[PDB]
RNA sequence: GCCGGGUGAUUAGCCAGGCUUAAAUUUAUUGUCCGGUUUAG
């Protein structure tokens, strides 16, 4: 998120070469014509294009019941079998949780995500905070995530690691600048909650892409809206 | 909770004169109303009534303590993998708590799967003991159940 | 006695020398450096008068406090050659890092593991080391002091305090058959027998616990590593043989240059830029001079290291 | 092409159709011989509409360059993908569900064997319990 | 103020009451958030990125200035 | 088998055209004006 005096190093096709050589060259032209048209764009349109979104691998660490585990998730489709008790749901909230900053970081900078509950951290006695990190690979792009909170009556400080969500959030602002009708990842998420959401106002009259990405979660007034848009 | 204070009282007795202190109480209570109006008069309503209850004294062989040890090991036949479960009282409130293996766990973090249980077989055994006062052993009532 | 040997080498009065032990804490200077990337890094750096002062304080308490030798970081004769030795002739490669290393220090450890050494100091003596060595940040109402980087007397101060952490470590490594090193706030492991690596996350968080109550584990940037892949300490490259080398995209690169030298196409400021370049990979190889005379020849190769 | 992918999971149906009320709107389906309205339907069938029909709305808001909406990129979360279904339904959920939307990332949590039978050993993971050390802990392994 | 027109003179007072709820709140408790401009009041053109508001207040010689401002959804910068 | 890694030699040379070799699912190269290391004036 730095203009930078674009350091030579090597060469390389990286994307973010390509968006550090954009920003780069923006600090000098003024006329958006010429921006619009430049070869630097198209570079980062089309590699933007290419690559494929998928998450990577993940590990949880003194998370509910879960001690200290690492899984590496296909790219199409994975399945996870056991019977009650084993921890089915926590992965699938550890992933919710992660993919939460990412979400708020698309809509406005420096905003806030999702935090762990106090009662989520393991009951053993000699634990002290829980920790969850995630990567995400954008073909030859890596991205790594860490989101952590200290027991309560503790005295000892944590922090959280967010640079990576916020530069690859950081691209996705840029090129929906320049870019008519840019398209953004899809994230969802449908909890056992959703048995009576369909099981159980002033009238819209403007939708956009954004309207879906005010929660992560599938829940009430969704299905209303889905008649609305039909 | 209100079965598990009967419990306690009748368990650890000491009560002595129970019915003459709620009365003692509930004459307090009228000196310092004479000293929401309504609802002073039906707290004291209340501790009549509680004077009575403790006047009558059935103790019966099906006494609070006996009802309290059934329920609670009517819920554990259902979940073998628990050891035990209390109802602790702190910060002025009660909680229930209940072991596995090696960790306590309140109500609140156990899983969906045990939840459904423990929720339908409480409800079970609530209205057979209401229903049923006068029955040696109240889980032999007669009725109809439907479940989908 | 520190205070008096301080006064008489730098020729201070009473008067000049209270002003400025209550205002050292206060003399440094914030700015932001350039990242290889995108992004930037802050850095905090001291005045002028107070870092050659700093300077004699450390020349004072080195040779009074024990360093670990594992530690190969700011140590005379020690540098990234002789850590990537350690782990030339080994299979599977273990690395981790710390999280905030530097600004957990604080004046509350630093004089604890001083006490434990058995230098008794008097209060004046403390009072001055304190207001001397540390940063305050924030307002003045914040009373903390932390170390920071960018200071001369911070490198050394690291390594004296972790030395209880280095000693426990190697010799339960050593009984495991498990070759340990620690750089700066990095750490790595490596062993030949497989299935063993996967134990010490634990141990090691166990021992920061018991060692030096503050540091915490950085969980994002663990690495495992075998022979089937890219493998590298700190900088240099090692192969599947068991040699040191510095990059096969580097000797390209240098290759290329050279040879657009001998063209006559390359600008001043390259040619100084490039030189250093081969002095630090012929120490790292011992015979990257070889190779390019064998190609090039003796005489191009000589006019271009004593052109400018 | 939304009416056509809500009905590719509801084989029984014929079609749909948006009768304007006089009050208001309402859809009107067709099992057999006979109309049914939305209210009326059973809990598997409300599960399939609103499932599917969320995604398709998810895709074409966020995919509108694309000639097909349906072959955006992202992530999707799945729990007890077996609630309210027949076991007749459960042999072939997962292989729909993977052919209409094929560039989006599916993680699913399931509970019956019936799901275990249609799916690769490569994208299996069960999860165990091992005391080891002293510890009781949690490990996944592949089939 | 005087004058027909589409745009409606009552849009001139609202911008004025949004000013000085934040004058109120604080004065009832330090850093008390007032009102904001939530996000459909910002035109719907296609060249435009914010909305700002700008006010002044005098007492004899002494002077304040507050501005207020809110950027559109998916912005490059924030405001 | 396959794929991904290591690189001496190769070319108006950071691209490419060849020969070798390595393997549990398992690296995607970093911070200067301070500190110590290398080379020079
Ligand atoms: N703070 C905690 N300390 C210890 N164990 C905990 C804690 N919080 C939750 N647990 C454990 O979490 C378990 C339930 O986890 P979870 O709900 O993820 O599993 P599940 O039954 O597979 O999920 P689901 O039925 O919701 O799909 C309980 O058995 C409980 O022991």
């Amino acid at each position: 998120m730095w203009s930078h005096p674009q350091f030579e190093k090597i060469n390389k096709m990286n994307l973010e070469t390509c968006y550090v050589d954009f920003l780069e060259l923006e600090s000098h032209v003024i006329n958006e014509d010429y921006l619009k048209e430049s070869v630097e764009l198209q570079k980062l349109i089309s590699t933007l294009n290419e690559s494929k979104f998928h998450l990577n691998k993940i590990g949880i660490h003194d998370f509910k019941r879960i001690r200290e585990l690492q899984i590496s998730l296909e790219d199409d489709l994975t399945v996870f079998v056991g019977d009650n008790g084993f921890g089915k749901s926590t992965i699938l909230d550890a992933i919710a949780i992660v993919l939460s900053w990412l979400r708020s970081n698309i809509e406005k900078e420096s905003k806030p995500g999702t935090y762990i509950k106090s009662h989520e951290v393991n009951n053993s006695v000699d634990v002290e905070y829980a920790s969850i990190d995630a990567n995400i690979k954008l073909k030859d792009f890596n991205t790594s995530i860490l989101i952590t909170k200290a027991k309560e009556g503790a005295y000892y400080s944590r922090n959280n690691e967010l640079l990576g969500v916020k530069k690859l959030a950081s691209i996705y602002r840029l090129v929906n600048k320049y870019v008519d009708n840019a398209s953004l990842p899809l994230m969802a998420y449908y909890s056992i909650a959703r048995s009576y959401i369909g099981g159980g106002a002033k009238t819209k009259t403007v939708w956009s892409k954004f309207d879906v990405y005010d929660e992560i979660e599938f829940d009430r007034n969704d299905f209303t809206d889905f008649f609305q848009w039909l | 909770v209100f079965l598990h204070n009967r419990a306690s009282q009748e368990k650890l007795s000491e009560s002595q004169t129970t019915i003459n202190a709620l009365f003692s109480d509930i004459q307090s209570l009228k000196a310092t109303l004479t000293q929401v109006i309504k609802g002073l008069e039906l707290s004291l309503k209340e501790k009549l009534n509680y004077m009575k209850s403790l006047q009558s004294g059935e103790h019966k062989f099906n006494n609070a303590v006996s009802l309290y040890d059934s329920v609670i090991n009517t819920i554990l036949k259902f979940l073998p993998e628990f050891q035990w479960i209390k109802l602790v009282y702190g910060d002025d409130d009660y909680k229930i708590i209940l072991k596995k293996g090696e960790v306590e766990l309140d109500i609140q973090q156990l899983s969906q799967g045990e939840k459904t249980i423990f929720t339908l077989v409480g409800d079970l055994a609530r209205r057979l003991i209401l229903l049923n006062p006068n029955l040696s052993n109240p889980l032999l009532g007669y009725g109809i159940v439907l479940i989908d | 006695q520190l205070t008096s040997k301080i006064i008489s080498k730098f020729n201070y009065n009473r008067l000049a020398f209270q002003l400025l032990l209550n205002e050292a804490p206060k003399k440094y200077k914030v700015y932001y450096i350039p990242k290889r990337g995108a992004g930037f890094r802050v850095i905090a750096q001291p005045t002028k008068e107070l870092k050659n002062v700093q300077r004699f304080i450390v020349s004072l308490l080195q040779p009074k406090l024990p360093v670990h030798h594992k530690a190969m970081a700011y140590e005379y004769k020690k540098s990234i050659k002789d850590n990537a030795l350690l782990h030339k002739d080994n299979n599977y490669i273990l690395k981790m890092d710390f999280q905030n290393f530097f600004n957990k220090i604080k004046p509350d450890i630093f004089f604890s593991k001083l006490e434990n050494t058995g230098l008794k100091l008097d209060s004046f003596d403390e009072n001055t080391l304190r207001n001397l060595l540390f940063w305050r940040p924030g307002k003045k109402r914040s009373t903390t002091l932390i170390l920071s980087v960018g200071a001369p007397s911070s490198p050394f101060i690291s390594n004296f305090v972790m030395y209880d952490f280095d000693k426990s470590l190697d010799d339960w490594c050593r009984n495991n058959g498990i070759t340990y090193s620690r750089y700066a706030d990095d750490i790595t492991f490596s062993t030949n027998i497989k299935d063993i690596l996967c134990r010490v996350p634990k141990v090691v968080k166990k021992m920061l616990s018991l060692h030096v109550p503050g540091l915490s584990i950085n969980e994002s940037k663990t690495i495992f590593t075998s022979m089937a892949h890219n493998r590298h300490v700190t900088g240099v490259t090692l192969t599947p043989q068991g040699n040191l080398s510095i990059g096969r995209d580097r000797k390209r690169m240098l290759f290329a240059k050279i040879h657009k030298y001998s063209l006559g196409l390359l600008s001043s400021e390259e040619i100084n830029k490039t030189k250093g370049m081969i002095a630090f990979a012929n120490y790292l190889e011992g015979d990257f001079l070889l190779r390019l005379q064998k190609k090039y020849g003796c005489e191009l190769i000589t006019k271009f290291l004593m052109e400018g | 092409s939304v009416i056509n992918t809500i009905l590719k999971f509801l084989p029984e149906f014929q079609w749909i159709k948006l009768v304007y009320g006089d009050d208001d709107y309402k859809i009107i389906l067709k099992k057999g011989e006979v109309e049914l309205d939305i209210q009326q339907l059973s809990q598997g069938e409300k599960t399939i509409f609103t499932l599917v029909g969320d995604l398709a709305r998810r895709l074409i808001l966020l995919n509108p360059n694309l000639s097909n909406p349906l072959l955006g990129y992202g992530i999707v979360l799945i729990d007890e993908i077996d609630l309210h279904l027949h076991p007749q339904w459960q042999q072939t959920i997962i292989e729909r569900l993977t052919s209409t939307f094929p560039n989006v990332q599916f993680v699913i949590t399931t509970h019956s064997p019936q799901v275990l039978s249609t799916v690769s050993s490569r994208s299996v993971r069960i999860l165990q319990e091992v005391e080891v050390d002293g510890v009781n802990d949690l490990i996944v392994s592949h089939p």
